[PDB]
């Protein structure tokens, strides 16, 4: 309506500065949004500021202005624009010594009017004269010329690709302006830091742009000046985060080291000189001073990482650029190191590319300084009580310590650096939480370390065994997974197998660490499958009984995969008797809960994982299947409201009968039945899923083919219902995506079934329709259906049938081959990514295979019908595509197409 | 400094394109929390938000990028690793 009464705002205003409550808070803010986002939040913000009753409402009424400049620049005519510029100027005029942060909301303000009004050119060079001899105007001047460099990189304002680089340029121009302006306001004596946070701050801003000139800069008062207050111990924390992010910009400034040496030059000696003041601030404790040295070290390392690894040791490679790092590295608190962690990476990563190992032998002894770095800064507190905790914010540390190990391994050597670890674990009568942490570095890499070296690998674990139990819980739990990482070895000396297995059993019989237990169990039955019949009594066992250990359910599954995965080695015989003992333990407690909070999921899972990799070679595992059907039936019923569940319940299903296969078709029409009677009520597009995979093994025996085509059309039914509701199929992309998955295993296991349907033409009429879906996993099952039904007007014509297929295709070609055509073109072009463009080109590949005189015709009317482009362009688009000869050819002929729209 | 499982992989990138460049047009689509550039025209970019990186492989794949001595190049944008699951709950499906 009409705009709001200023009591009105200054009530709102007053509730979400000062009002602890949160409800209210609440409702002030969205009225105030209702008021930013109104017509009247213009008039509203510019009476508050020439009112500026206090410092709140002069902060809302800015940052208003601000938010309608960034966000609603568009309904403002052409006149206002000179108007609102001027407003803007005297209002950071009158408000300068108000507060900061309206400085800068009316700064954000001004910049973000500056990048919108061309008409506004040189805006710059018209802020500095107007500005720079006022000194009480310079502090809001600098202000807005910091501010207008970040804000061409906003999200906020999110200016066009064409438009952002006019800007970039048209800046550079006007940067020794602000260079020059820079260079006076230092150009004092005694200057504060105040000022001086304000000159770099502005500095590094225009760095970071990079705009700015590096063969000027490299001689400039100014980079002295930064390492000059960077050395002296005398800098506020303040001074020192300005001085040190400037510094961090004008590294991050050079791009390439070799255009930009002259300023590189004055960096590198520049940032060499600031290890003493390190040394200070590292004498007090002074973290946030220390902090600052190892993000410019960090940065230098970052900025000079070419030259580091081309040329090391000589000149620009300076190694003591790592060195650098290495000092950093050992600082007791963690929080310094892991500041460099992303230069290790990259510099690991680099040196691993380009593969010179020549020059390799230079970087390993400080690799090995770092990793030692690493390993104590691992070590728990003497007075930890537990397992070494990986949620929280240390344990978080140790994984990314861990994983940094992982990947710079290959410059040690792990076998030597595992051997060595190993070796410092009896030297020195070791407190728990350092052989932890060497235990832990262990674990890291012991995957990694080559079995060639047989006995210093084999006398490690041996080690590990025969540690007593009275040793520190953390100490446990680490050997632990180190003996699960430890499994090949494992696997070469069988002897170890019963030492291993018994130390881990005595771990899984304690409840903190039987999940780490239960895991090395699992490698253990999953690497030494071949030889471990004679353990299978104790692995039955274990699951005759899983629950009682209080495992996570993770741990769990994972056990009984482990004790599946050796089942399938048995003799065929005792599987078939072994593996109804392993699912019994879960169908009587699934049973338990029928008559029961009643949760199947659990049992659910540890069934399927069972089936999914209980998978012998001849078939046993069906005559299981019929004790398990009844329970799973029950189960089904009872949770049939529940996706969650039945989902849980299907995947199960699943892979009980891709366990099977062929066999075990007692539970087709008894599952059948029970699904599209649920389906009908409760559509979880599962059941389509489910459906796929009966028709993907029953699908060639011609006996099912008739009770599978009935499964479908009683399934599309509903199927149909809801994707024909509002936004169907945007709001049930799931049922789409299994829709298709059960079309597509029709269309490649009886095609002719599907074809002389009559439920094949909504079926073809939906995948038109859902091409146009922006649903990456739906797409996929769509675009794959098309090529798959259209392959099969050429595919096998080996076999007899193939005429007939090659007819009904042809009437669906004749039907809709020129719509799918359309439509196809059309998603390309303005519907979806470009990740969609190879799925597409194979359908449109198809299509030439079938009638490419018929498609050269369909494409062209496609082309014809568009809605800038060249009648060339079209021309050789469906040149480059007729034309093409592989189907790469058509997805490259699209990609550079697309790029036209 | 952090990393992230957030990843994709960029490709066709001219050989005077540095990873500033390159974190300059990612960043269209959100945070980058590490980039890096190599040799062959490729690089990796990992996001702190895995809709960001979503983001990146939708909109920015296929576009035009031009390296800070101005050279253009068409790229390719898309995800390291086995792609996120689209919108919606999570469903087990087997794929390739």
């Amino acid at each position: 309506g009409a705009k709001p009464t200023l009591q009105l705002v200054y009530q709102a205003v007053q509730a979400l500065y000062h009002d602890p409550d949160p409800s209210g808070k609440e409702r002030a803010s969205f009225w105030l949004g209702e008021l930013q986002r109104s017509v009247h939040a213009w008039e509203i913000s510019d009476q508050l500021l020439q009112i500026r009753q206090d410092v709140e409402s002069c902060y809302f009424a800015a940052q208003t202005m601000k938010m309608k400049i960034q966000t609603s620049f568009y309904e403002l005519p052409t006149d206002s624009h000179a108007s609102l510029r001027d407003s803007l100027l005297t209002h950071i005029q009158n408000l300068k010594d108000l507060s900061p942060v309206i400085v800068t909301q009316l700064a954000l303000a001004i910049a973000d009017l500056a990048l919108q009004m061309p008409s506004w050119k040189g805006c710059v060079q018209t802020l500095v004269e107007k500005y720079s001899n006022d000194v009480t105007s310079l502090p809001f001047l600098l202000e807005i010329l910091t501010v207008l460099p970040e804000e061409v990189h906003s999200r906020s304002l999110r200016i066009g690709a064409n438009r952002r680089t006019e800007i970039i340029e048209d800046l550079a121009f006007y940067s020794s302006t602000v260079v020059s302006l820079l260079m006076t306001c230092v150009e004092k004596a005694g200057t504060d830091e105040k000022m001086l946070m304000k000159v770099f701050r502005c500095l590094g801003s225009w760095f970071n742009l990079g705009v700015l000139d590096s063969n000027f800069m490299a001689n400039n008062k100014l980079l002295a000046l930064l390492f000059e207050v960077l050395q002296q111990d005398k800098t506020s924390s303040n001074l020192h985060e300005a001085a040190s992010d400037c510094v961090c910009s004008a590294l991050y400034a050079i791009e390439n080291v070799e255009t930009n040496l002259p300023l590189a030059m004055q960096l590198f000696q520049g940032v060499l000189t600031l290890e003493t003041a390190y040394h200070m601030a590292v004498a007090r404790e002074d973290l946030d001073k220390v902090l600052n040295y190892c993000r410019i070290f960090t940065e230098l390392c970052e900025t000079f990482l070419e030259k580091i690894v081309c040329t090391p040791g000589q000149g620009l490679g300076d190694l003591r650029t790592l060195e650098l790092l290495l000092i950093c590295a050992g600082h007791p608190q963690y929080e310094v190191v892991e500041i460099s962690f992303n230069f290790w990476y990259r510099l690991g990563e680099h040196l691993y590319k380009t593969n010179d190992e020549v020059i390799h032998g230079i970087f390993k002894a400080y690799i090995q300084r770092l990793l030692h770095a690493l390993a104590r800064h691992c070590q728990l507190e003497p007075d930890h009580e537990g397992v070494p905790e990986e949620t929280d914010d240390f344990g978080e540390f140790r994984m990314r310590v861990s994983d940094l190990v992982k990947d710079l391994i290959f410059l040690i050597g792990s076998m030597e650096c595992f051997a060595q670890l190993y070796s410092t674990l009896k030297e020195g009568n070791p407190p728990w939480e350092v052989t932890e942490a060497v235990l832990f570095i262990m674990a890291a890499i012991a995957k990694s370390v080559d079995p060639e070296n047989n006995p210093t690998l084999v006398e490690v674990l041996e080690g590990v065994v025969r540690l007593p139990e009275t040793v520190h819980t953390a100490v446990r739990y680490t050997s632990i997974e180190l003996v699960g990482e430890m499994s090949e070895v494992v696997d070469r000396n069988p002897q170890f197998l019963d030492p291993v297995l018994g130390y881990l059993m005595k771990g899984l019989c304690e409840k903190p660490l039987a999940s780490a237990a239960a895991k090395a169990i699992h490698n253990i039955c999953s690497v030494c499958r071949d030889h471990m019949a004679q353990h299978f009594n104790g692995l039955l066992e274990i699951a005759r009984s899983l629950d009682s250990f209080l495992l996570s359910p993770e741990a769990a599954v994972g056990l009984l995969k482990g004790t599946a995965l050796v089942l399938a080695r048995l003799p065929l015989d005792k599987i078939t008797e072994c593996l109804s003992e392993l699912c019994s333990v879960q169908v009587m407690a699934l049973k338990k809960l029928l008559s029961q909070s009643s949760d199947p999921t659990v049992f659910l899972d540890r069934l399927a994982v069972i089936f999914r990799h209980t998978n012998p070679i001849v078939h046993p595992c069906q005559k299981v299947i019929q004790e398990i059907w009844p329970v799973l039936s029950e189960t089904l019923n009872k949770h049939r409201a529940d996706n969650r569940i039945v989902e849980r319940c299907c995947r199960c299903l699943r892979f009980a009968v891709r366990c099977v296969g062929k066999g075990s078709a007692a539970l087709l029409q008894p599952l059948v039945t029970q699904m599209v009677n649920v389906y009908h009520v409760h559509q979880h597009s599962c059941f389509l899923y489910l459906g796929s995979i009966l028709v993907d093994e029953y699908g060639m025996e011609e006996g099912c083919r008739q009770g599978l085509l009935d499964m479908l059309q009683a399934l599309c039914i509903p199927t149909f219902q809801l994707l024909e509701q509002q936004n169907g199929l945007q709001n049930h992309p799931d049922t789409v995506d299994d829709l298709f998955r059960l079309a597509t295993r029709f269309i490649q296991r009886s095609p002719v079934t599907l074809l002389r349907s009559q439920v094949v033409i909504p079926i073809l009429q939906w995948a038109i329709a859902s091409t146009t879906l922006d649903h990456r996993d739906a797409n996929c099952s769509v675009m794959r259906f098309l090529r798959d039904l259209i392959h099969t007007g050429v595919a096998n014509d080996h076999e007899e049938d193939f005429e007939l297929r090659k007819e009904l295709i042809g009437q669906v070609m004749n039907q809709l081959g020129q719509q799918l055509v359309s439509q196809l073109l059309h998603t390309c072009c303005f519907c979806l990514p470009p990740y969609t463009l190879p799925d597409v080109a194979e359908v449109l590949w198809e299509i030439m295979q079938v009638d490419r005189p018929t498609f050269c015709r369909w494409l062209e009317n496609s082309l014809k019908g568009l809605p800038t482009v060249t009648h060339k362009q079209l021309t050789d688009f469906h040149k480059q595509v007729t034309s093409a000869e592989e189907c790469k050819q058509v997805c490259w002929a699209l990609r550079d197409f697309t790029r036209l729209f | 400094s952090r990393r992230s499982e957030n990843r994709v992989v960029v490709s066709g990138l001219p050989p005077s394109g540095s990873w500033q460049d390159l974190k300059d047009h990612m960043r269209e689509a959100g945070d980058v929390c590490y980039a890096d550039v190599y040799r062959d025209g490729t690089g990796v970019v990992e996001f702190v938000r895995k809709e960001d990186m979503t983001y990146a492989v939708r909109k920015l794949d296929n576009t035009k990028f031009r390296s800070h001595e101005g050279e253009t190049a068409y790229i390719r944008v898309k995800v390291d690793g086995p792609r996120s699951p689209s919108y919606g709950r999570s469903r087990s499906r087997s794929r390739s």
